[PDB]
């Protein structure tokens, strides 16, 4: 779409769990939202382990 | 009414005072729609936790 989403070729979005946190993971406990495709960044991680 | 099918090796969860928002203090949640005299819906979340 323009806005990104994932929308059929009629023009209805679909549906799913969205993805919050550092690291992202999914929360089954949730509204259902759209799903949406970002233009954002990726974030870096400190180094913990060598 | 609601039915529901537990899983008995599921552990008793790491992170004990019970909340809302974080994911790790309940083992599932459940949602049923109901609705009121004047026909608006509510939402209850039942949360099951061992």
């Amino acid at each position: 779409d323009e806005n990104r989403n994932l929308v059929n070729m009629q023009g209805m979005q679909l549906t799913g769990y969205p993805a919050t946190g550092t690291p992202p993971t999914i929360q089954q406990g949730a509204n259902p939202a759209p799903i949406t495709i970002p233009n954002t960044l990726m974030a870096a991680k400190s180094t913990t382990t060598a | 009414s609601m039915q529901i099918n537990l899983n008995s090796t599921d552990p008793v969860p790491s992170k004990t005072p019970f909340s809302v928002s974080d994911a790790d203090s309940y083992n599932k949640k459940g949602t049923v729609t109901v609705y009121d005299s004047q026909g608006n819906a509510h939402d209850m979340n039942v949360y099951f936790v061992k």
